[PDB]
RNA sequence: GGGAGAAGGCACGCUGAUAUGUAGGUGAGGUCCCUCGCGGAUGGAGCUGAAAUCAGUCGAAGAUACCAGCUGGCUGCAACUGUUUAUUAAAAACACAGCACUGUGCAAACACGAAAGUGGACGUAUACGGUGUGACGCCUGCCCGGUGCCGGAAGGUUAAU
RNA sequence: UUAGCUAGUAGGUGGGGUAACGGCUCACCUAGGCGACGAUCCCUAGCUGGUCUGAGAGGAUGACCAGCCACACUGGAACU
RNA sequence: GGCGUAAAGCGCACGCAGGCGGUUUGUUAAGUCAGAUGUGAAAUCCCCGGGCUCAACCUGGGAACUGCAUCUGAUACUGGCAAGCUUGAGUCUCGUAGAGGGGGGUAGAAUUCCAGGUGUAGCGGUGAAAUGCGUAGAGAUCUGGAGGAAUACCGGUGGCGAAGGCGGCCCCCUGGACGAAGACUGACGCUCAGGUGCGAAAGCGUGGGGAGCAAACAGGAUUAGAUACCCUGGUAGUCCACGCCGUAAACGAUGUCGACUUGGAGGUUGUGCCCUUGAGGCGUGGCUUCCGGAGCUAACGCGUUAAGUCGACCGCCUGGGGA
RNA sequence: GAGGGCGCUUACCACUUUGUGAUUCAUGACUGGGGUGAAGUCGUAACAAGGUAACCGUAGGGGAACCUGCGGUUGGAUCA
RNA sequence: UUCUUCUAA
């Protein structure tokens, strides 16, 4: 912290990534389903939780959960994807 | 090490005052005469593991002694290590 | 070893307050003197005696208040490895001017007010608070 | 250290100029010294003579003939130079420096010799003989029951006597 | 976890060249030049006034307006 | 902002570039400060206005554009230049203590082994045993000899070295520290990226040596199992010579060099004075241990050897796993 | 007469080609660990003296935690 | 001397 070595060499400030890269900051992106099925979660909750694995536009070959209750989704359908985590 | 008689000697052959003792020029040459003593011992032994660091401190302490007369007066300091057959 | 000895002196000070010692000395200098001077003409010490002639030695008289001490604060704002130089209008307001700061200007050794009142800056040395 | 001439690519004749012989090499007649010689300096005539550049110029092609490496990538095996089936087999075979074991105190061990004697060796354990392994790198586990070897001398067995 | 880089290179002299000065170009000398104050190499990028946030310090940012720069199918070259 | 334990001070030492600098006098005016010119386009933002019915918006004036250049100063400080001074720093002089270092000897016990005398039936080991060793005479006991390794007691919250560390005695060479009176030197200083050296143990390489001990390994127990803990063995290894490795909870989990700041009880090592009136008292140093005030600390604690108060420079830290 | 034209050739250079590297992305039979489990199997190493104190180095061994040797650390309990 | 383990609210 001696200035001198502040001198030789600057503060490092800490460069932060997104937690949603696939998008590559953009609002929404377009995608093609590739398969649409459910999944049990993690210990404290216990569900099938309604799921798709998504082709992007970039290629990416991601997950985004269904939200509500009840779709009509078919694979090989164009969906619209906006982000967020699931716990 | 180096004798008493052989000090006095060293101090009179630079003496600006025969009693000056504060000559580096005298203190260079001490350290020289000191450790030239001592090549035919450390020449010997080389496993002096602590006399060796002592070599090594005489190693340091010969070279700092003569890092200010290094920087010390450039009509003075060509004349001595003419003198003194300093390589440098 | 040595790096300075103003920062020697506001610590001497410093810690002659809460030693609650009456004197506090050490070898003088010409600076050293010039801000000994400003702070008994500001009202933080009480006597100071610059006394030697083979080292001039400064001693100085701490002034107290109510049994407690006067000087609450004492800093340095201009360190020997980090310079500091303000112009006139940058000069500082201890304690929001009710502390001094001193500075040394090409006009010899004043405090701020006197010195915005002179109209010109230069380095500062310390707070005194 | 190498691999590596890796690979790959460019130049190549002749004529003239540079410089009608250049760089260089050789080196007189001169000149001086000289203890004067089967001299020393100086001195450069002479001869001899590369290499390069530039500019021309000929062919389809100028290292023109003769002469004179095909290169690359992976892997087996042996480290290598070596040695060999004279006369169908040249290697992965052998040898090898290296490693390990073992024997041996000099009148050595051992070998050739009925013997004498000789090699060992005019060497003396950092020596010599034998066996196995075969550079270098990393290494080299377990089993003595068996077979050998070594050590033991209590007892059993037992020759000539 | 980019450390060495450079042969017209770097300098000179001379000639040439351009509106202009200068390896601008050429010849001939010299061996210099550069770099740990980051050369070199790689990745990304038009730049600034400004814009956005922040109490400030700063941070991010360059649509719109400006100032500059660069480009015009691509790669080239001159012409006028 | 932090680095004693929550992430974080390199294992230390050396040292160049580097950054940093005692004191005093002049000089210089570089930095610095002040003033003045130039420029810092407009727009934008700010301030004061105006205009659109207001507002958004438009727009007038102002300030601002934190700069840079130039010129004129200023001289306190920081530099630059000279000269000094001696407190810092360093010599000289006498001594002091020490497991400080290498080199070479030399002891004495112990253990092992070998050989012999005496002697007899067990020995050894464990919680029990057993493997093992014994009538081929062990064990035990005495005598003789050989070999390697370590040096009882002293010995100590001792000593020395920067640490890593250093332990019989003697000799040779050699280092560092401290104190005492002095004499001198003239700031000769600090820290130090990169660099350089040292650097436990185990490990590596050649050689050597090999008593004891002991990974691996072997047997015996043990247990459900026992690749362990225990026993009986036993090899590298441990020792030496010369090199490599360069890591340790290399810890005081506190980087180095200054200065200030309540104490007490010690240890060790100097050195004055007082009659040593005894193993005494009054001093004055160096080093080190415990306690503990202020203060600090998240607390715990530290606490004049600071984790208090400040200085200089370096190293490092930035959720956990991944690592 | 000069000059110009055209062609000639020379200089430079685009397109393009050869080889060799380098760098980066994608892919790759197979293989290395890593992290994660609301129920498996095997053992129970660490936390108390965790039932052989714990841990650092380093070496060896071993299905697995681990074990053991050497050295160090206390960030370990015990005391007519 | 020996002695181990207790799933998921």
């Amino acid at each position: 912290a001696t200035v001198n070595q502040l001198v030789r060499k600057p503060r490092a400030r800490k460069v932060a990534k997104s937690n949603v890269p696939a998008l590559e900051a953009c609002p929404q992106k377009r995608g093609v389903c590739t398969r649409v099925y459910t999944t049990t979660p993690k210990k404290p909750n216990s569900a099938l939780r309604k799921v798709c694995r998504v082709r992007l536009t970039n290629g990416f070959e991601v997950t985004s959960y269904i939200g509500g209750e009840g779709h009509n989704l078919q694979e090989h359908s164009v969906i619209l994807i906006r982000g967020g985590r699931v716990k | 090490s180096l004798s008493t008689e052989a000090t006095a000697k060293i101090v009179s052959e630079f003496g600006r005052d025969a009693n000056d003792t504060g000559s580096t020029e005298v203190q260079v040459a001490l350290l020289t005469a000191q450790i030239n003593h001592l090549q035919g011992h450390f020449a010997e032994h080389k496993k002096d593991h602590h006399s060796r660091r002592g070599l090594l401190r005489m190693v340091s302490q010969r070279r700092k002694l003569l890092d200010y007369l290094k920087r010390k007066d450039v009509a003075r300091y060509t004349q001595l290590i003419e003198r003194l057959g300093l390589r440098r | 070893s040595m790096q300075d000895p103003i920062a020697d002196m506001l610590t001497r000070i410093r810690n002659g307050q809460a030693a609650n010692k009456a004197a506090v000395t050490m070898p003088s200098s010409k600076l050293k003197v010039a801000i000994a001077n400003v702070l008994k003409e500001e009202g933080f010490i009480e006597d100071f005696k610059v006394e030697g002639d083979t080292k001039p030695e400064l001693e100085l008289t701490l002034k107290y208040f109510q049994g407690k001490a006067v000087v609450e604060s004492i800093q340095r704002v201009s360190r020997p490895g980090l310079r500091i130089y303000k112009r006139k209008d940058e000069l500082p307001k201890v304690m929001a001017g009710l502390g001094i700061a001193v500075v040394s200007t090409s006009k010899g050794v004043m405090t701020d007010r006197a010195a915005r009142q002179a109209g010109l800056g230069g380095e500062i040395i310390c707070y005194v608070a």
